[PDB]
């Protein structure tokens, strides 16, 4: 099994920038870790996705030139830059993992290993 | 080209900035069902027939008895559907709750005007055709369901088994499915009905495909799905196909009901599942998007099955280089053509498991091929358009 | 290159005018069907069996009892064979039907030389085997089939269900197929025979199938693909297949045809449906187009399942680019390869409906991505010969 | 380039000479089978459970009851399990050798802690909870299965058939197998049991799967795979499965073996078939070469199913053309994905046949296709690097 | 449900021309519409096919270079140009349309919606 | 049915050469014919593998460079040549072909036309 704990939530005002974290330990040459978020009221959409061995980026439409998604497996952590936060974003954050290639980026039955969540609040 | 904002993937030459890009690729939001543009579709089973369900029509009940329309394209919405009341039924006995779905994958569907069985003059004769108050017909009274016939013998002896032969008793090449089943109530009521107390024993055999059933004596569920009337009895329904110019064989004892009127329908209906109400019209009709009008040849996200003007799923949103050879490019990508993948219409969710597994690892397989396909095409289209 | 009146397709740069094209593509017309060249192609089971049919020999017809040569592929043209001529058989209560078709899907077929039960010491013994005059034996007189013996109690009375247990009586690693029924007649002739005129049960399991079988007394439908003898009564005929090392149980009460000589096989057939009699030679054998000799690497028309040295679908005419290169090129598409498809050789017609029709649909998934391959490499061969 | 002892395909200009390739084929060799890396494997179903197998575990052996893991990834040892000793069973006239197998499917495996049936409530009552001491519990004495009670009535007469329902009993969304049985003996001990010495019939009905038993009385084969003991009767065993809020039904007679704690279980296992013990650690589980260490994108030889960090199966050695635009591609044709292929977790060697062949059919065409996906891949990137 | 009715058949001498017209109505942009063919004693036989939208056209074998087929949505009406008619090609011609993508182009199981039937007949 | 039988076998030093032959009868223009060996304690292992048409080579890896298959079919025969033979390579040689192509050039269940076998011993 892996352990993915996510930190850097918060409160932010709209037009400014916040960085979330994600600590994943015994993910293996072939893994895949994403990052998810859950509007009130709503289902998690999908919202970026790096390789674990050769960094390949997926950003999904709704937040995209403004988010970004990176790993450093000397650390082993995968971050979230996030720039130009609206207040439509204000949403309970995951972190997701699998071990090997699913049948897609997408989804949630693609990914197996789920975090905890953190909250971030957007408001003026 | 130059120095720019825009990326795109080659072939050969991996990444590769190009001053401006022509996406490709959409992500859909899901929303509620819409009427196939260009085609009739199906949703209920006969929608002139008010206050009644797909089951209802499928056992023929008095009151709703109606022409069923023909459709090409059919929408699947319950997948345990139910009746709005008659007489109790033990549902879950046997296999007769996907028999709206079996009917639904047919393009032609009809009721059968003569019955196929004389019930006056079936072994263990002499009969009388009881009916009973639950679900009554068009004037208030007593009545029972269109394609059985609740048969009570006039001399109250226990039987050995029973043969009777169901025949062919519609066109050729329409598959003839045949609704038949047994009534069972407590001890002293079936001592007085029948004439013995004792389980009776029911089987029936078609295309190879047999079935065996026992009758239960006292203890019943409580009543559900049915028009609320005390009962202290109820039925167990049943259904079995027959192709085309083969006969059925059933065996039976005491408390049979005999079939009158058979379901034979022909050609194939594109079945896929959603919900109902249909609301306006839609290019496409997506199992988990809903009602969809193609806007963009791709989308990504959740790859499932669709029927129509539809999109070709892809992994990765897909981008082509920009900035006439340009145009050229993008109506034959535009232009791929790609058959739709629907439910296999003749296997039901309850009883056929591994071949509905099967055919969803089979979805998957195409996807991923299909999706390779494209992205190697694209990476070739602005290949040669950066070149 | 210059106008031409033939035009070429392109990857990238779409239409294009050639001067000179070299087609790849030819629609066949429907023939007569052949032997495949280089390969025993097997038709009727027995060839040398004379005034006998498929299931004739695979009941064991005394007078056409023969060996059955080995074939690596066959070929299938009775959906629903018929018999010849014996005692009658109510053919469609059971799965028998599909036997020869069974056995068809097999490379060696053979049958067994000693009995797998010693019939006269079966439980309810003592037995005396008896014969009727049906269908004759080499010297005319009373016979029966080769794989049953009829077993007519010397005491006559009722019994229980009993139950006996068919080992495997052939090398390991061939699937064992056992041949078994039962037998009735009317009332008085039934209490004359086996002292009873009650229906009699049966029922055989093996690997986990299980089936159940009520005999009928009185009115029988009339004699059918018999050798014309006024007989009142009639015989129901079904069978099981046993893998490697498995036994199978049979339960059975007074009218059982006991196993005798059951056919064990092994090894694969390739099968494809078609009809008879083989004449000629072709290089492929098409399900729809006959046999086909092999001129051009690609066809048009209507795909279907074949076998041999066969040409690959392609849903469009093909062209090749034409005016060394083009020669070296011409070879590559031409010796592009592609597995077969045939048919399941397990899934029977009329007992496998909803596995077929899955078959169906993954051979024209396969269809389809293949011609797409074959079009993309079509459009890069002419594309790099122009440019 | 020059002249040069290696060659390269091209999608175009076909063989030409290059000075140096990068191979990217490797034929592997057979190797005991690893623990997966970065998954945790299951192996044996309870691997602190000493001294019982699978099948012990499954039919709930008294002194070997204990918590099943869950696991993602999952290994197939026997196709036919066979038991460390209990009392004996009939294994080969039901499908329950296949329990085992079936629940290695399924990633979360638990047992229920409360009795589904009140044993001595059912019909027929009073009931005793009889036992043999043929498998003992933890303090030496008499005992038997945990999914099941022998009920022995104290009235000692012959009885009609009797309904029991099974309700669901665990949570939604898990899928719930029900064992039960029955128990025969010979005619003297039958007699003085339960007061009768005729066969006994038995049926079960789940989603519409119905299955009928008769029991044996008299002679029994011999005793095997059992703690020996010399015991004249022996029982056979069988399992339905209940989907999520389904009943099932249970018709029965005198001997009936109750259940009592069910298994249900829910989410999917990728289960291969291959040996034990688990030996080391490998990147790659592959069904025939055993537990393989990833090292190159691509191998040569026997195409099986696989699970992991796995390279891809092709037909030829390939090779890429060398002497950064070689290091560009080399990575891009290194990065190629596509899903990987397992059994259905739900399809029996022993039951489903015709699927598991159409399964192995579909595997075949799906590694053709990637097979020539591939090779047009590694064309067109040579072809780009020699230009 | 779509109409299809067919127009322009008569007799005509071996060595002239002729066109015939089929109107469609109810069409969507997914379409295709083919012709077909049936000669007395023999089954019915692809000639052509174009697409509703883009317009390409699949001419079968034997009338290559000498049929030819078009469509015009603003009139709702496809075209069958004919060119040197020879004795053989006397049939009974008629108009199929199916509103999305089938397996294939040929055949008559692809196609769902079938006109009435024209009767075209060569002779000197 | 086809008949193979295999010739050229015998005692040979190691670092030698050695050439072996296989007739084959009623071959196709779209067989496939393929060299098997097996050593003592053993299965048997592919070797290389010609197309009977176009003459397309497959060679093991632990064969390249010093193997190598040709065939005639003017003369209905097919040769292994062998150079630089090493003490590992005494095994038991087989001739095998099929009809048409199967799902793969390597294994035994792709070829189904066997030879009975040839020895071959190296030694000092
Ligand atoms: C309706 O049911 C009553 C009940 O007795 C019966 O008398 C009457 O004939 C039925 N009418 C029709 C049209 O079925
Ligand atoms: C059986 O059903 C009848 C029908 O009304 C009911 O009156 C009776 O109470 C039930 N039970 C018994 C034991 O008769
Ligand atoms: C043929 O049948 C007759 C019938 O009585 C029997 O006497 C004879 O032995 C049989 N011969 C063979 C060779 O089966
Ligand atoms: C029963 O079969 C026998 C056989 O010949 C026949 O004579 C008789 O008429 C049949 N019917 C009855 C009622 O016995
Ligand atoms: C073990 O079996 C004996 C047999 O009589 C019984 O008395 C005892 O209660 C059982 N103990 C457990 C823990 O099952
Ligand atoms: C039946 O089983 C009992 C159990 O011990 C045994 O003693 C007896 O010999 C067996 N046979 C008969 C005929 O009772």
């Amino acid at each position: 099994d892996v352990q993915l704990v996510e930190s850097g939530g918060g409160l932010v005002q709209p037009g400014g920038s916040l960085r979330l974290s994600c600590a994943a330990s015994g993910l293996v040459d072939s893994a895949n870790v994403a990052w998810f978020r859950q509007a009130p009221g709503k289902e998690r959409e999908f919202v970026a996705a790096v390789k674990w061995r050769s960094g390949s980026t997926i950003y999904a439409d709704s937040v995209e030139g403004r988010f970004t998604i990176s790993r450093d497996n000397a650390k082993s952590t995968v971050y979230l830059q996030m720039n130009s936060l609206r207040p439509e974003d204000t949403a309970v954050y995951y972190c997701a993992a699998n071990q090997w290639y699913s049948g897609g980026y997408y989804g949630e039955k693609n990914y197996d290993y789920w975090g905890q969540g953190t909250l971030v609040t957007v408001s003026s | 080209s130059s120095n720019s904002p825009h990326v795109v993937k080659t072939a050969t030459q991996g990444e590769v900035n190009v001053t401006g890009v022509i996406p490709l690729t959409t992500t859909p939001t899901k929303s509620h069902f819409a009427n196939l543009k260009g085609t009739e579709t199906r949703g209920k089973l006969c929608p002139k027939c008010l206050n009644c369900t797909d089951l209802d029509v499928a056992l023929g009940r008095p009151k709703c008895t109606g022409k069923i329309p023909s459709a090409r394209v059919s929408i699947l919405h319950e997948v345990r559907p139910v009746t709005s009341g008659c007489f109790p039924i033990m549902h879950d006995r046997t296999k007769i709750r996907q028999l709206p779905n079996l009917l639904r994958g047919y393009e032609h569907v009809r009721l059968s005007t003569h019955n196929v069985i004389n019930a006056e003059d079936a072994p263990g004769r002499p009969y009388e055709i009881g009916t009973s108050g639950s679900c009554p017909n068009i004037t208030n009274g007593n009545g029972f369901f269109a394609t059985m016939a609740w048969a009570v013998p006039k001399n109250k002896t226990a039987t050995n088994p029973l043969t009777i032969e169901v025949p062919y008793i519609c066109t050729e090449g329409e598959d003839q499915i045949t609704v038949w089943g047994f009534h069972s109530d407590n001890e002293t009521q079936m001592a007085k009905l029948y004439g013995d107390s004792k389980p009776q024993k029911f089987t029936s055999s078609a295309n190879g495909v047999t079935t065996h059933y026992v009758s239960q004596i006292g203890g019943f569920p409580n009543q559900t799905e049915d028009g609320g009337l005390p009962q202290s009895g109820r039925i167990v329904v049943d259904y079995m196909v027959q192709k085309s110019g083969k006969t059925g064989t059933i065996t039976y004892q005491r408390g049979i009901l005999l079939p009158q009127k058979v379901w034979c329908a022909s050609g194939r209906s594109k079945v896929i599942k959603g919900s109902l109400p249909l609301i306006g019209e839609a290019d496409c009709l997506h199992e988990k998007y809903g009602g969809l009008n193609k806007s963009k040849p791709y989308y990504t996200g959740e790859h499932a099955k669709a029927i129509g003007n539809c999109p070709i799923w892809v992994k990765t949103p897909l981008k082509l280089a920009n900035g006439n050879k340009i145009t050229k490019n993008l109506n034959s990508l535009s232009e791929l053509e790609v058959k739709n993948l629907q439910r296999l219409s003749g296997a039901m969710d309850e009883l056929h498991n591994e071949i509905l597994e099967l055919d969803e690892k089979v979805d998957d397989l195409r996807a991923d091929t299909i999706s390779s396909q494209i992205e190697l095409a694209v990476l070739l289209s602005n290949e040669g358009i950066i070149n």
